[PDB]
RNA sequence: CGCGACCUCAGAUCAGACGUGGCGACCCGCUGAAUUUAAGCAUAUUAGUCAGCGGAGGAGAAGAAACUAACCAGGAUUCCCUCAGUAACGGCGAGUGAACAGGGAAGAGCCCAGCGCCGAAUCCCCGCCCCGCGGCGGGGCGCGGGACAUGUGGCGUACGG
RNA sequence: CAUCUAAGGCUAAAUACCGGCACGAGACCGAUAGUCAACAAGUACCGUAAGGGAAAGUUGAAAAGAACUUUGAAGAGAGAG
RNA sequence: CGCCGCAGGUGCAGAUCUUGGUGGUAGUAGCAAAUAUUCAAACGAGAACUUUGAAGGCCGAAGUGGAGAAGGGUUCCAUGU
RNA sequence: CGACUCUUAGCGGUGGAUCACUCGGCUCGUGCGUCGAUGAAGAACGCAGCUAGCUGCGAGAAUUAAUGUGAAUUGCAGGACACAUUGAUCAUCGACACUUCGAACGCACUUGCGGCCCCGGGUUCCUCCCGGGGCUACGCCUGUCUGAGCGUCGCU
């Protein structure tokens, strides 16, 4: 809702933050063992807990 | 764990397979037939001096 | 009726954000978090869940000073005392 | 005595554990003095207690406890033992002079049930099955 | 064979710890025999190699009398790049083949204050050996 | 169920006895810890005997052992007095002291007491100053004639 | 062109925090040119005015604090955080010299009764 | 009829200290089932066990006999072997079930209260000076304050003093 | 007759240790096995919550990871390397 | 890997078995609740669905309109694919 | 003849068995055996030039100092660094520092609102506003000060 406390706004703020692909030159780091962002989330198909 | 890993031997048994061991180790067949190139050996029961 | 049309009205949340243990089980009509009970002085741990126990227990987090105690214990937490300057 | 706390007296078992009342309680009045003056003064160490009264509903006690930290108790020998941190809360562990009576323990044929510190220690010593290298 | 009870010989220890080493230990494993030439002037055998000393391959694709300046260690490859060791790739550029430095050897050294420290050590060393086995 | 004849055999399994097995895998790591203490205490007490104090001459309490005697917690108050060792000095001199045993006959006291004034003379006593001997023993006696005793002092036989 | 602490040491308190000011104010410049574009070489100096920055202030939270245990060294009663930090439990034992002190009867009976060195022949 | 002394209580963001909470494999105090077995089941068994509550330490608990014995007597506690699947308990059914002696591991003993005697000889805190910092102490000084005769300290504790 | 001296207190060692720190080893398992977890695993995800809870190892010695040409808008191909 | 011994978590078609994969069904059922689309142009490799314009219609103010609460949490808005 | 169906073989797909490997377990053993109001365990939120996670850290924030080592870090960049008028990196870590919750401590929280004592600014020191700092929990011990009582008394 538009009515939020700042404890929800720093958490959602932090989930947007998070919720980016991982950068371009990651995967030229040696042993990287990394292909995309497995923690990806999209707003429609996965429900945040709070 | 408990599964008796361990077994004991009576001590007479143990002594007597240690008899039959250093018997064999005397016999030149028995040491061949182990495979241990015993041929140009001088002496099957090979004693040394001490100063070894 | 019991099945989809009911889960329509659902839309006032029971529980929220617990201030200690971060957990989305503090019942707000109650005031008391359902996983750590925190307005209790004592945390909430049974031993008939070994598995609840372990998400939760000391060194699953970080242990800012237990992991420096661990150091100092090794030195004899000396104190007041620096390595001989160069 | 000791009443059950169950809800409406429904014990949900076998008829041996159907009793609410005229069940005693282990640990005597005594014991549950001086574990009440422990728990509420939790910085002092309780030493010994003793029957000062009684009436049909009370019975009245009072507890001696010392100050781990007071320098008179520190500062003098054969009462450092208090201090040391082994004897903290004494009263909740069955330590003091009224707690201990409640466990049995003594020298000779009557006290049996606890060879070996206590009656857990002699229940676990004597139902633990001795496996050894070479059975 | 090993009698130190407090070292192990388990492969899987051995291997973790060396691919996982620090830099200032994987500076210890990464280390090259010196020539016959050095190993005379200094009495030590084996030094760790250095950013800007000169080495020769003696095995591999690269092997020969030609002597290259070390140009990197990159130690977390556990690798060297020499002068004239080097691969030209599919758009005409060239890159440098890493070589482990137990397969070089160090023809001239970099020296300095520390390095003449480190030879003086393990001359000293090795001749208190030596004197003790006499 | 019962298969033809056989033992009526009543094992005690039923009790969740898996819960507390009792392995003996560091028997081996016991004896060895056990073992290092043993050498480093006879180290510790450097001319004193290893095993402990001397203890005394006892019989054994019930009809089936009566016939054999053992070695004692320590020597009863009557012993040392009778032999004219003070009881806070015995345990000094590595005696063992047990206040609680009492002599019924004058047959055990006269063994024991015997036993006790062998061993004050067996002993050697280091002055407490090593500078200034006092009344401890001669310098010669102990020059290297003290040397630590292993096993049991002056053990008990049949 | 770096900042050592070897050589911050023998500051004043009052230049230290001016040293520190005008790295403070490098900074800022520097975040500035950080969200206009900017260049390479300015984004690589952020690390090395973070630290330099680090390290003023450690030298001076040094110097105040060895000032302050200067101070109270010697005094009946010191602040907490000047006080030894060994362990919650290790702070709560006594002491060594009432570790060590003994009754007047157990000195009596050490005086009298001493334990000593015997051995006995085979 | 105000001022003192004591007693019993109260306040304080008073000076200096302490406790709370976590982990909980091992340990201590309590509370405490039912599944199961009995070819059913209710005593019994599971089991003083799971779950529940509290409290510790590197171990804990125990521990120097209101003991065992019945002998030609042993001698704190704890652990191992054995006693012993025994004496005994038990719808004497299913099942349960130790201890003494013996051999070992380790081995170590002591302190009060009281009864007395000693001009309270005792203790804490606050100052100041000096020697020290490492787990804050020593020495000295104080017609400095308090605790304490409703009892501190020294000798002394069943082995007698 | 024997034996002890209750209703106060302390006390090391031998003993216990599936949690913690650091090690050593194995007639054990070898990626559907072995811890649930060899990997960004108590993670992703599920549930209002208590709680439930996976899948997922391997290019090659070295990226030398296919320059360049060509048809296609590109995926994708044909040559070349 | 053979031979002499040793030790097993030692032999699969079944368990409405566990896990994973794969078929026939099968180019099959189906993509049928709320009247409805058509013409030209533009961009584009590509147009029944995009956009613009021209028509014909529907919601018909208790709306298929304009705003909010709870809930979602960046879905908002530009540009590009 | 073709089509279709069946069988077998080659080649090609789909699938990921088998085998080989193993910075992972499981089991046993050894030595230590250390948390916290001087603020723990746990949580939250931040911190990198490019950084989403894991990891590390705490506004000094993928780290400062000191010591040992002795030339790298590295995916790209950039920049030191005579390595001796002292040093990259890593290791150690004993100095310093350590945001908000949390036993959690001024009151209270799915929000927020106080009180006292100093300092600085607008004031032009007196008390209004703004900023900064230090305090403000409960239980309890010793002592202190202030006290209460038709409690027991003494003198008046
Ligand atoms: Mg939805
Ligand atoms: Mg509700
Ligand atoms: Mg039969
Ligand atoms: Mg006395
Ligand atoms: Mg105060
Ligand atoms: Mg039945
Ligand atoms: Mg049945
Ligand atoms: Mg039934
Ligand atoms: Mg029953
Ligand atoms: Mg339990
Ligand atoms: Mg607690
Ligand atoms: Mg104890
Ligand atoms: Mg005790
Ligand atoms: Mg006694
Ligand atoms: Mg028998
Ligand atoms: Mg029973
Ligand atoms: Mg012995
Ligand atoms: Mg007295
Ligand atoms: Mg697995
Ligand atoms: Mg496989
Ligand atoms: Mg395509
Ligand atoms: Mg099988
Ligand atoms: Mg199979
Ligand atoms: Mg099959
Ligand atoms: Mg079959
Ligand atoms: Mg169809
Ligand atoms: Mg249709
Ligand atoms: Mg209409
Ligand atoms: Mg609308
Ligand atoms: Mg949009
Ligand atoms: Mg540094
Ligand atoms: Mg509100
Ligand atoms: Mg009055
Ligand atoms: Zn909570």
């Amino acid at each position: 809702s538009s009515h939020k406390t700042f404890r929800i706004k720093r958490f959602l703020a932090k989930k947007q933050k998070q919720n980016r692909p991982i950068p371009q030159w990651i995967r030229m780091k040696t042993g990287n063992k990394i292909r995309y962002n497995s923690k990806r989330r999209h707003w429609r198909r996965t429900k945040l807990g709070l | 764990t408990w599964r008796r890993w361990h077994r004991r031997v009576n001590t007479t048994q143990k002594r007597y397979a240690i008899c039959s061991a250093l018997a064999a180790s005397a016999l030149p067949a028995l040491v061949m037939s182990k495979g241990h190139r015993i041929e140009e050996v001088p002496e099957l029961p090979l004693v040394v001096e001490d100063k070894v | 009726t019991k099945g989809t049309s009911s889960f329509g009205k659902r839309r006032n949340k029971t529980h929220t954000l617990c201030r200690r243990c971060g957990s989305k089980a503090y019942h707000l009509q109650k005031s008391t978090c359902g996983k750590c009970g925190y307005p209790a002085k004592r945390k909430r741990k049974y031993n008939w869940s070994a598995k609840a126990k372990r998400r939760n227990t000391t060194g699953t987090g970080r242990m800012r000073h237990l992991k420096i105690v661990y150091r100092r214990f090794r030195h004899g937490f000396r104190e007041g005392t620096t390595p001989k300057p160069k | 005595g000791r009443k059950r706390p169950v809800p409406k007296g429904a014990t949900y078992g076998k008829p041996v554990h159907h009793g609410v009342n005229q069940l005693k309680f282990a640990r005597s009045l005594q014991s549950v003095a001086e574990e009440r003056a422990g728990r509420h003064c939790g910085a002092l160490r309780v030493l010994n207690s003793y029957w000062v009264g009684e009436d049909s509903t009370y019975k009245f006690f009072e507890v001696i406890l010392i100050d781990p930290f007071h320098k008179a108790i520190r500062r003098n020998p054969d009462t450092q033992w208090i201090t040391k941190p082994v004897h903290k809360h004494r009263e909740m562990r069955g330590l003091t002079s009224a707690g201990r009576k409640s466990r049995g323990l003594g020298k000779g044929h009557k006290f049996h049930h606890t060879i070996g510190g206590s009656r857990r220690a002699a229940w676990r010593r004597r139902n633990t099955l001795q496996l050894h290298r070479y059975r | 064979m090993k009698f130190n009870p407090f070292v192990t010989s388990d492969r899987s220890k051995n291997r973790k710890r060396h691919f996982n080493a620090p830099s200032h230990i994987r500076r210890k494993i990464m280390s090259s025999p010196l020539s016959k030439e050095l190993r005379q002037k200094y009495n030590v055998r084996s030094m760790p190699i250095r950013k800007d000393d000169e080495v020769q391959v003696v095995r591999g694709h690269y092997k020969g009398q030609q002597i290259g300046k070390v140009v990197q260690v990159y130690r977390k490859k556990y690798v060297i790049y020499i002068e004239r060791v080097q691969r030209e790739k599919a758009n005409g550029t060239t890159v440098h083949v890493g070589i482990h430095p137990s397969k070089v050897v160090i023809t001239r050294l970099k020296l300095d204050k520390d390095r003449k420290k480190i030879l003086e050590r393990k001359a000293k060393s090795r001749q208190v050996g030596k004197e003790k086995g006499k | 169920a019962p298969s033809r004849n056989g033992m009526v055999l009543k094992p005690h399994f039923h009790k969740d006895w898996q819960r507390r097995v009792a392995t003996w895998f560091n028997q081996p790591a016991r004896k060895i810890r056990r073992r290092k203490a043993r050498q480093a205490k006879a180290r510790r007490i450097a001319p004193r005997p290893a095993s402990g104090p001397i203890r005394p001459i006892v019989r054994c309490p019930t009809v089936r052992y009566h016939t054999k005697v053992r070695a004692g917690r320590g020597f009863s108050l009557e012993e040392l007095r009778v032999a004219g060792i003070h009881k806070k000095v015995a345990r000094t001199i590595g005696i063992s002291v047990d206040p609680r045993r009492r002599n019924k006959s004058t047959e055990s006291l006269q063994a024991n007491v015997q036993r006790l004034k062998e061993y004050r003379s067996k002993l050697i006593l280091f002055p407490r100053k090593p500078s200034a001997p006092k009344k401890g023993d001669s310098s010669a006696e102990e020059l290297k004639l003290a040397t630590q005793l292993t096993g049991p002092v002056m053990p008990v036989r049949n | 062109a770096k900042i050592k602490a070897r050589d911050l040491r023998g500051k004043k308190k009052e230049e230290l925090l001016k040293q520190l000011d005008d790295l403070k104010v490098e900074l800022s410049q520097l975040r500035v040119a950080k969200v206009t574009g900017g260049a390479a070489s300015k984004l690589s100096k952020i690390r090395v005015v973070r630290k330099s920055i680090a390290r003023v202030l450690t030298v001076i939270n040094q110097t105040q604090k060895e000032n302050l245990r200067k101070f109270y060294k010697g005094k009946k009663y010191k602040p907490l955080d000047l006080r030894p930090k060994k362990t919650r439990a290790m702070r709560r034992r006594l002491n060594k010299h009432e570790e060590n002190l003994k009754t007047k009867k157990q000195q009596r009976k050490e005086r009298l009764y001493p334990l000593r060195k015997y051995a006995v022949k085979a």
